[PDB]
């Protein structure tokens, strides 16, 4: 049961859910 | 971050944006040669019915 200080878990915190919501390019790319 | 320094930032997009030109230039190149052969086979058949006249 040990916790990596490092983890979130070692903090109050919990991720529940990770998105990337928009992927785009430089202009001169674009 | 590590990014490195705007000024070869610029250089860096230029290098992408190199690549999508080269791209470009062959896409060009396929749309020119399949444009003329068109022409030529016209020509083609215009001078073989000239010959029948």
């Amino acid at each position: 049961p040990v916790i990596n200080p490092n983890s979130m878990a070692a903090l109050g915190i919990e991720v529940v859910d990770v998105r990337i919501k928009q992927i785009n390019l430089p202009t001169e790319v674009s | 971050a590590a990014r490195p320094p705007e000024e070869v930032k610029a250089a860096f997009d230029d290098a992408i944006a190199a690549r999508e030109n080269e791209q470009q230039y062959i896409r060009e190149a396929e749309a020119y040669t399949n444009e003329v052969q068109p022409r030529a086979n016209g020509q083609a058949q215009r001078i073989l019915e000239e010959a029948r006249a």
